[PDB]
């Protein structure tokens, strides 16, 4: 769950990171 | 077929709370492989009402700051589900109308630098993000009126290197706007806690380098100067580190950041 948390949060800055992007 | 059955089903899901949890998990992941999954979320009876309810229950667990991995999992699979309703065009005039934003404020006020909020502050911005990369004024308008700026400046300031990008991104695209411009510069106050907290994070960015954050703040500084009475002010407040051979080192990939700051030294010489 805490691991789960840890990828979630991964996954999150990936797809953010992508949305900054311009 | 049975892909978009499998879709309907967890929307439907989302409306008891017996079926919510799995149906948020499963959703929050396909939502960038469906397009018109916004709609299909707006449209369905009481899947808005249900992802609210999701944001709501984890209030007494903000203040004081006992969410746990697991709480913050759930509400950021809701919080995912919002950032693609706010990103949709045929749902985004709706949401803001809905004001959705409001519910994510408490979020954005936490300081707690543990994973749970961490992970809570990233994707209630990510929302905001959403919202803002649409381009549209009466997001701008909203979000004036609404007491953001100084919520993602407290970010900018002392946030993730991520989260500090994001929030830097929501006033980057508030400034990019005419009225936005206009209203940060409208003040003396306005302006210089802006312009404090941009040179705050030139200081820290000279130390640890982010050539994505530096991106941003260096859009915002250019944006800044095409305010008259806000180039007389940077012409003496702008970092020196942005005047020198700071950043040089960290810009040599990255061209399009080396034009914009160009532009800044060119707009503040006359």
């Amino acid at each position: 769950d805490d691991q789960q948390l840890d990828h979630n949060f991964k996954q999150m800055e990936e797809h953010l990171a992508l949305m900054v992007e311009g | 077929m049975l892909e978009r059955e499998k879709i309907y089903q967890w929307i439907n899901e989302l409306s008891s709370p017996e079926t919510r949890e799995n149906a948020l998990l499963e959703l929050s992941k396909k939502r960038e492989s469906v397009p018109d999954l916004a709609p299909m979320l707006w449209h369905s009876f009481g899947t808005i009402a249900a992802l609210l309810q999701e944001i709501v229950n984890i209030y007494p667990s903000i203040n004081p700051p006992t969410l746990t991995a697991h709480q913050s999992n759930r509400v950021c699979n809701a919080l995912a589900l919002l950032q693609c309703v706010a990103s949709h065009p045929e749902t985004r005039s709706a949401f803001l109308a809905a004001h959705i934003p409001l519910f994510l404020y408490p979020f954005l006020h936490t300081v707690s630098k543990t994973r749970p909020f961490e992970y809570l502050r990233l994707t209630s911005l990510g929302v905001i993000g959403a919202l803002v990369k649409t381009d549209e004024q009466e997001v701008i308008n909203f979000l004036l009126t609404t007491e953001i700026i100084p919520l993602c400046l407290r970010i900018m300031e002392s946030g993730s290197e991520l989260s500090k990008t994001v929030a830097t991104f929501i006033l980057q695209k508030i400034l990019l706007d005419d009225t936005g411009l206009a209203y940060i510069c409208q003040t003396y106050e306005r302006f210089s806690h802006v312009a404090m907290i941009l040179g705050k994070m030139v200081l820290q960015l000279s130390k640890e380098p982010s050539a994505r954050l530096l991106k941003h703040v260096v859009r915002c500084y250019l944006r800044l100067s095409d305010n008259p009475r806000a180039r007389e002010a940077l012409r003496q407040c702008l970092p020196d580190q942005l005047k020198d051979t700071t950043f040089a080192q960290v810009l040599k990939d990255d061209t399009t950041t080396k034009r914009w700051l160009a532009q800044l030294v060119k707009n503040l010489q006359e």
